[PDB]
DNA sequence: GGGCTACCTCTCCATGACGGCGAATACCC
DNA sequence: GGGTATTCGCCGTGTACCTCTCCTAGCCC
RNA sequence: CGGAGAGGUA
């Protein structure tokens, strides 16, 4: 499948390529409904 | 209507000496 | 006592390891 | 300033397992 | 099925 592992610094554009959406609130789930 | 679970989080290391590390 | 709502950062807790190694100053001309 | 000491800061310190206990504060009701 | 602590085993 894959040869050698490469490691490098994390560019901000590369981090935005990893992601799937900005987190903006510190709340996690609700506990009244367990849906997040 | 929030009962945010981060106010229910168990302090699961409640017996550790405060000077120990890595946890 | 206890059920509902939530920290959306305040002070002295501490105090009995030792070796080693390397970096960041201290100093002596 | 150049080489040498001295303090200061980090890293580390044996494996596998078996029981048990213990997990939230504040407050205005 | 989450991690700490205490004791114990070799």
């Amino acid at each position: 499948e894959f040869d050698a592992i490469k490691i490098a610094l994390a560019s901000p554009d590369m981090i935005r390529s990893w992601s799937f959406g900005e987190v903006k609130k510190p709340e996690t789930i609700n506990y009244r409904t367990f849906k997040p | 209507k929030y009962e945010d679970v981060m106010h229910r989080v168990v302090n699961h290391a409640h017996q550790r000496n405060p000077n120990k590390k890595w946890s």
